[PDB]
């Protein structure tokens, strides 16, 4: 199982 | 400012989550996702409820909510 991946997009 | 997390699901069933603002142009998400897959952004099409996500669409415009899904397919013609 892949680990959780969260990418925060700036603005 | 108001953030939401979107789940992006690729052809192989992998997932990447993106935290974005309701006002974020979704080009940013498309670029980042393509980057992480190591493919050109224009080889991919990104769909919300089966409709194509444009570079200048925003979550607000598409009526997206927290934990909504975006699907990624190969750009057509291919099936």
């Amino acid at each position: 199982e892949a680990e959780e991946r969260i990418i925060v997009l700036s603005d | 400012g108001e953030y939401i997390k979107l789940k992006v699901i690729g052809q192989d069933s992998s997932e990447i989550h993106f935290k974005v603002k309701m006002t974020t142009h979704l080009k940013k998400l498309k670029e980042s996702y393509a980057q992480r897959q190591g493919v050109p952004m224009n080889s991919l099409r990104f769909l919300f409820e089966g409709q194509r996500i444009a570079d200048n669409h925003t979550p607000k415009e598409l009526g997206m909510e927290e934990e909504d899904v975006i699907e990624v397919y190969q750009e057509q013609t291919g099936g």
